[PDB]
RNA sequence: UAUUAUUUAUUUUAAAA
């Protein structure tokens, strides 16, 4: 029995707890999760491995003699629906491996396309100005398409300023992430003609994008 | 002090020396073994200078790396207590330091074989504890002796000497009081040769008088090289 | 800066530079003569690595 | 038909006839209208009707099929780093862009070497690329290292008039005084070389003086006075 | 279409690799240690190996004192007025041998062939003195070229090479030749700091010899050599003596001559050894065609091969090597790495699959298609043949949990102003107003903007068709 | 009447010198060149605007002078056809032509005219043409005057800087680039000088078009 | 994986066949 709301410092439960139910004693294995930490406390000269919450929100328990994933999600259940923690959720939720992100092409190299991660999955997502919190990745030429990976042309697949929906591969070199677009649902999802100097273009073929009003066509690596 | 005789008819200056006599020259090597690769405590007259050479070492940032030679950085720190009146830091006083530091870098980068030490940097940290005239020449002597202690290969010695011209009489190793009353020339003589690596004239000197001042300047600088050379002989034989 | 020898038949080593068919010193130390290798061993000097040295180093 | 034009002026070509876009005119990606952006003489050629503006400029912009004189400023594993003009963006010169190239053999070009190349890629969003042999026609004669000699800085209009227009009397008035070999780059560079240095020096001073004096009829008196001065 | 010269050798080709490399040396001229003691196997637990002969010579011999001083460079011989001297008979070898004994400097270079030969074969030796240029047919004098040890080991004669890190190995393996007095102009160019350390850079700059450099990977076994290849071969050593004079004077002025001569001795001291008898520790003085405990591991990373298929690339790399030794071919001739990766990626079951691959198979794979198919099938059937909480519950058990919970319960029994100056001005929420026609402000309610927010988000995602 | 020259400086792509009354401004343009990491724009051209005073160091006064000069030249340049490039526009005020401690409109107006001419000499893609004039109204007799002298500024109620955009032979006023007004004025005086300024800028571009044509035409063929 | 690599390149052994 734990209080629903929690503050950083409120003791939740030790790593071991028992209770008699239906004449069958069970022992709970409480492991730390996102929002807790094992803190030793002293009241009579003997230590104990208790779990102490370190976030502002509600406590939630899950399962994988079983183990219990004791964690604290930040914010109130009414605040999560209003999404009042959009800026805090972007920085705290780093893009793990295998995630899907929405980036923006900022630099085109002959063998790579430097992008800037703007969102990430949580379809719901999470996105944060002078905040100073932004991630960046690199879309290598070998990860642009699945059909004929080597010997491609990134100038015909991306342009600076285009929005690209790409799935991450792994942490590139610590400085940058490694993304890929070798799927039909991955690629340019929002671009504009003449590097933003034209009209809003829309995806048509697997490698063709066109604007309705201007009628101009430009080759990309679309997603549909 | 007060109103004094600069060069009496008896050939005596205000501090007792004569026209061709240097101030007392007490140099020291390896004074900071656990803080730098080269150390030289220069004590020329009342001038007290600490010169520290740190290198050749890897640059802290690759933004200052040369793939064909070493980089030479000279940092001159003039303490607030180098004079009688504790001088306060002035925005104008920072420009004179940069000119001295640049003149020192350009001087020793031509004499120190930087090609032998590629992809490296050589930091020269200088602390002036007291000054009493001829400070520019004494800074040169501290760098030369500190580089030799660090085993840095050079072509020859670089001797620093300051010469003043009073009326028609040149005076060697000018002190603070003499610099306030006459024109001063600092010289950077290379070894026993008559070649100059530095020549600073910061006051008016007649053109017909400059020829003789340089001759007596390079001559007295050879004597400074001897005093520095002998100190290295005694420090090498006793160790 | 001083002259170590005026014999052109020598192989200049460390602490030594060639100039005008004559040989001068670049550091302050003792003169070394091994076969025909003329060099000067300076007093203070950092570690000079050579092939086959069991060293201990720290990753930078 | 040649007339002086200004930016924002009305383009004196009816939108009915298809016209090719050249250097000087700009097609707005929004309003789709063709409007000038530079200041100079407008040219229209009466099969295909192209139009461009001849504007005065000194900052070279890389364009494909252009012969340029570059300076090697960086050696790497598979390509050189070449500078076509000071302060501009550097261009790429691959090691395989040479006659008889090989992956197991590095070219004998160092930094500071002058090369006469051809721009083979000029993407606005990418780094420009050059090559020392035409990848389209297989040419290689004239491309490569420009040994010795002297390089000259001229405006882009003076360099283009010297390479294309055969009526430009600069090459002819120079041959009347000395034999030489010239390489003209569209990036505002002119490389000359003679047997004796005194002849190359007079060629440098003439091309310098003829570039600022736009009077084409004065080129004869410039070379006459310049070659006569070096004899003193 | 080219006959293998290995078939015409008087001494057979022994690719068995069943004993340490025995030097092909029978006489040791210009020696300080006797040859009778240089054939004792040196075993330091490294396998027992024959020591590199002339090693004591290169270590303890001094060059001529003339090399130390600077002399004026002598112009190389005229290129358009000179001709090579072909040496293919035993009589023509002695005429050149007695000419190389009467000189001070020589420029030597070799050509090699490794595609249709396991260890490889030397195909041409290029020797040139200050007077003439020689081209030696090392395929017909393979047993006769050991006479050159009188000149190649004479300290009074300088052997000018360029990148002799392989020529030293080729001389001792195929010709039994060793160099005492080496001057590698590669280490001379590397010490000076030239941008390119190649021989083409030294020709185009110091010799002013503009040359096309494509006759390197050519087949030097063919006879007679073509006119372009004869002119290319003589050019590798014709100007190397003039280049030697220029680079030597610069090394003296730069005080780098001592380092070049030191590195040159380390190049001449290189010892060839079979891969089976190679030292376990990497050394820059011993050479082996294979210098790794598992050469197929770098192929699995180069071609991205799963680690579970390592037993396959092991049995294919070892089979490919034994076949190359049997027919005296290179491993790439019987099966290149491009085809080796396809066999482990596609795993051809039937015999037809081994023959039909996109790149195309070699003739050794074509003949051994049944054997290779039986190998991949067997190795794949061996892959299919191959494929907690009570630790902490016993320490504390269950009845002792009531103690740690009672410890918890009674340990933690020990667990409004509106504003002062800025508390009622800063935490204020947003208030939006609108000026009416009479100029009076009208505050919109927080529910009016709520209507606007839900009306935009609902009307935004409601776009699924555009004409 | 105003004086103006083109192509005066050697080591830059385009230079100019604009003179009005006593205000003299020399401007230089270099571009497109390699931008710095903190300057490059992924899709369009980056501008580096620098104005330096005639006396003393560059203070915050020239910082707002840069910001206004930047707002005029930015829509006047086809930035999108120079992606990931830099243009350095540097204006040097030789003589202020006015009391620097009180007014700064005569220098802003000349920097606009000098920058536009220097951009023409450099070869940057310009969407149109531009003209700038200073405007003031006198206290005693509320009279609108164009290009006022230094003495008239010290006797004025409000000062104005009008920068217009001209297209099609310099007759169609496409837009009003900059109208900077300070002092005392009402809605009636604004449109009175705005209408008066539109015809004084209209004869400025007509004179500017003549100035640049007299210089560029001898260069070309 | 130094006969390997760095793309507006921090590689500092590209030499031999």
């Amino acid at each position: 029995q734990f209080p629903e709301i929690a503050y950083p410092g409120k003791l939740i439960c030790p790593q071991y707890g028992t209770e008699n139910k239906d004449g069958e004693d069970i022992i709970f294995n409480y492991v730390p999760g996102p929002g807790t930490k094992l803190i030793q406390y002293e009241h009579n000269g003997r230590t104990l491995e208790a779990i102490t919450a370190t976030l502002v929100g509600t406590v939630r328990c899950e399962e994988e003699v079983k183990n219990i994933l004791v964690s604290v999600l930040p914010g109130t259940e009414k605040g999560r629906k209003t999404n009042k923690y959009a800026n805090n959720d972007f920085a705290n939720n780093l893009p793990k491996e295998g995630d899907i992100v929405l980036t923006r092409v900022t630099r085109l190299s002959l063998q790579r396309a430097n992008v800037e991660i703007l969102a990430v999955e949580d379809a719901t997502f999470s996105v944060s100005s002078d905040l100073g919190e932004t991630f960046r990745g690199i879309i290598r030429s070998q990860d642009v398409r699945s059909t004929d990976r080597d010997r491609v042309k990134v100038i015909e697949c991306f342009k600076p300023g285009d929005i690209v929906r790409a799935q991450v591969l792994s942490l590139g070199d610590g400085t940058n992430y490694y993304l890929t677009t070798a799927r039909n649902d991955l690629g340019v999802v929002f671009a504009r003609a003449a590097n933003g100097a034209g009209g809003l273009m829309y995806a048509t073929d697997w490698q063709m994008m066109t604007s309705p009003v201007t009628g101009a066509t430009e080759k990309r690596k679309c997603a549909k | 002090m007060s109103r004094l005789e600069i060069y009496s008819p008896e050939g005596l200056r205000l501090d007792g020396r004569r026209w061709n006599e240097l101030r007392r020259f007490e140099s020291s090597i390896n004074t900071h073994p656990h803080a730098a690769d080269g150390s030289s405590y220069m004590e020329q007259g009342n001038n007290k200078i600490i010169t520290l050479v740190k290198g050749p070492k890897e640059p802290r940032l690759k933004s200052q790396m040369d793939t064909s030679k070493a980089l030479l950085n000279v940092s001159v720190n003039i303490t607030k207590f180098s004079k009688f009146e504790r001088s306060k830091s002035s925005h104008k006083n920072e420009r004179r330091v940069l000119e001295i530091q640049t003149s020192l870098v350009r001087m020793f980068e031509k004499n120190v074989m930087l090609n032998i030490y590629p992809r490296t940097v050589i930091d020269i940290e200088i602390h002036v504890l007291e000054q009493d005239g001829g400070i520019m020449g004494s800074l040169i002597n501290g760098i030369t002796l500190a580089l030799i202690d660090a085993g840095i290969s050079m072509f020859d010695y670089i001797s620093g000497i300051s010469v003043g011209l009073y009326d028609t009489t040149p005076l060697l190793d000018t002190n603070s009081l003499e610099e306030n009353a006459m024109s001063t020339v600092t010289l950077g003589v290379v070894g026993k040769s008559e070649k100059l690596s530095l020549l600073l004239v910061e006051d008016k000197i007649p053109l017909d008088r400059l020829e003789n001042v340089l001759a007596i300047g390079i001559a007295g600088a050879h004597r400074v090289r001897d005093l520095m050379d002998e100190e290295l002989r005694k420090h090498a034989q006793k160790r | 800066g001083e002259l170590v020898t005026d014999d052109p038949i020598w192989m200049r080593g460390h602490g030594t530079y060639f100039l005008d068919n004559m040989t001068y010193s670049s550091v302050a130390g003792t003169v070394s003569r091994v076969n025909r290798l003329l060099s000067v061993i300076p007093l203070k000097g950092r570690y000079a690595p050579e092939t086959g040295d069991h060293v201990v180093g720290r990753i930078a | 038909m040649s007339t002086f034009i200004f930016p924002g002026d009305s383009f004196p070509v009816d939108p009915t006839t298809p016209v090719k876009l050249g250097p000087g005119i700009y097609c707005d990606p929004n309003t789709q209208e063709i409007r000038p952006v530079n200041t100079g003489v407008l040219h229209v050629s009466a099969g295909v009707q192209t139009a461009y503006i001849d504007y005065s400029s000194k900052r070279y912009i890389p364009s494909v099929n252009d012969f340029v004189i570059g300076v090697i400023i960086g050696t790497f594993s598979d390509s050189y780093k070449v500078s076509l003009q000071n302060f501009s963006s550097s261009v790429s010169l691959s090691y395989m862009a040479f006659p008889n190239a090989s992956k197991k053999n590095r070219p004998t070009l160092q930094v500071g070497d002058l090369v006469y190349a051809r721009v083979c890629t000029a993407e606005k969003e990418l780094e420009a690329e050059i090559e020392c042999f035409d990848s389209t026609t297989g040419r290689d004669a004239g491309f490569g290292i420009l040994e010795d000699g002297m390089i000259i800085d001229v405006n882009l209009n003076f360099a283009r008039q010297l390479l294309f227009n055969n009526d430009f009397p600069l090459l002819k008035v120079l041959a009347a005084h000395t034999k030489f070999e010239v390489a003209i780059g569209l990036n505002g560079k002119i490389w000359v070389k003679c047997e004796e240095l005194s002849n190359t020096l007079a060629c440098y001073r003439t091309i310098m003086e003829c570039c600022q004096k736009n009077d084409t009829a004065a080129f004869k008196d410039i070379a006459k006075r310049q070659f006569k001065e070096i004899l003193t | 279409m080219v006959e293998k010269p290995q078939l015409k050798f008087k001494s057979p080709i022994d690719n068995s690799e069943s004993h340490p490399f025995i030097p092909l040396l029978k006489e040791k001229p210009n020696a300080l240690k006797p040859l009778s003691e240089s054939l004792r196997l040196v075993d330091d637990d490294n396998p027992s190996h024959y020591p590199h002969p002339y090693e004591y010579e290169i270590d303890h011999q001094e060059y001529s004192p003339e090399i130390l001083q600077i002399r004026e460079e002598i112009p190389s011989k005229s290129w358009d007025d000179s001709v090579p001297i072909w040496v293919d008979t035993s009589t023509e070898l002695e005429s050149m041998l007695e000419d190389l004994k009467n000189t001070k400097e020589i420029a030597v270079n070799l050509e090699h062939h490794d595609y249709r030969s396991y260890y490889g074969i030397v195909c041409l030796m290029q020797i040139s003195t200050r007077e003439r240029d020689y081209l030696v047919d090392t395929l017909k004098l393979r047993e006769n070229l050991h006479i050159l040890n009188e000149v190649f080991t004479n300290p009074s004669i300088v052997k000018v090479f360029h990148g002799a890190f392989m020529d030293i190995i080729w001389l001792q393996r195929d010709l039994g030749l060793y160099v005492v007095g080496l001057f590698d102009t590669y280490h001379a160019s590397k010490a000076i700091g030239l941008p390119r350390h190649s021989l083409a850079y030294l020709l185009e700059n110091f010799a002013n010899f503009k040359t096309s450099k494509k006759y390197q990977l050519a087949d030097w076994r063919i006879r007679p050599l073509s006119k372009p290849m004869t002119a290319y071969a003589r050019a590798d050593t014709h100007f190397l003596l003039n280049i030697y004079d220029q680079l030597r004077n610069k090394l003296i002025e730069s005080n780098k001559l001592a380092g070049v001569l030191y590195e040159s001795r380390n190049v001449a001291k290189r010892r060839f050894e079979y891969s089976k008898y190679r030292p376990l520790t990497p050394s820059s003085e011993v050479y082996s065609p294979i210098e790794k405990e598992s050469p197929w591991k770098i192929l699995m990373y180069q071609y991205n091969i799963p680690p579970e298929r390592e037993v396959l690339v092991r049995e294919l790399y070892q089979w490919r090597d034994l076949i190359a030794r049997r027919d005296d071919e290179s491993p790439r001739f019987v099966m290149p790495n491009q085809l080796l990766a396809a066999l482990v990626a596609y795993t051809p079951t039937d015999v037809i699959g081994v023959v039909s691959l996109t790149n195309g198979v070699t003739e050794h794979v074509r003949q051994n298609a049944k054997l290779l198919a039986n190998l991949i099938r067997d190795a794949l059937r061996n892959i299919k043949n191959t494929n907690a909480d009570g630790i902490l519950l016993e320490t504390i058990s269950v009845p002792q949990i009531r103690d740690v919970m009672e410890r918890f319960s009674v340990l933690c029994n020990s667990n409004t102003n509106s504003s002062i100056l800025l508390g009622k001005i800063l935490p204020r929420e947003e208030h939006d107003i609108a000026y009416s026609k009479d100029g009076l402000p009208n505050k919109v309610k927080t529910e009016d903007i709520r209507i606007r927010a839900q009306n935009f988000k609902s009307a935004l995602a409601n776009l699924e068709d555009i004409i | 009447s105003v004086q103006a020259e083109i192509g005066i400086l050697d080591h830059v792509d385009g230079s100019s010198e604009f003179v009005s009354q006593d205000t003299k401004v020399i401007c230089s343009v270099t571009g497109p060149i390699e931008p710095k990491a903190r300057q490059e724009l992924p899709t369009q051209l980056a501008l580096e605007i620098i104005v330096r005073p005639a006396k003393g160091v560059a203070t915050t006064r020239e910082k707002v002078l840069e910001d206004k000069l930047r707002a005029v030249l930015t829509p006047l340049i086809t930035r999108h056809c120079y992606p990931r490039q830099l243009c350095q526009i540097t204006c040097q005020i030789l003589e202020s032509g006015e009391d620097e401690a009180e007014f700064s409109l005569r220098e802003l107006s000349c920097c606009i005219n000098a920058a536009f001419l220097a951009l023409v000499d450099a070869g940057i893609a310009l969407n149109s043409m531009c003209a700038s004039i200073p405007i003031a109204i006198i206290k005693d007799t509320s009279d609108i005057i164009v290009d006022p002298t230094a003495e008239q500024l010290k006797i004025s109620l409000s000062v104005h800087t009008l920068a217009l955009e001209f297209v099609n032979g310099g007759k169609v006023v496409k837009n009003v680039l900059l109208l900077d007004s300070n002092g005392d004025f009402n809605e009636d005086q604004l449109f009175s000088l705005l209408e008066l300024g539109e015809q004084k800028c209209q004869e400025l571009v007509t004179n500017i078009r003549r100035i640049i044509q007299d210089n560029i035409s001898p260069r070309l063929v």
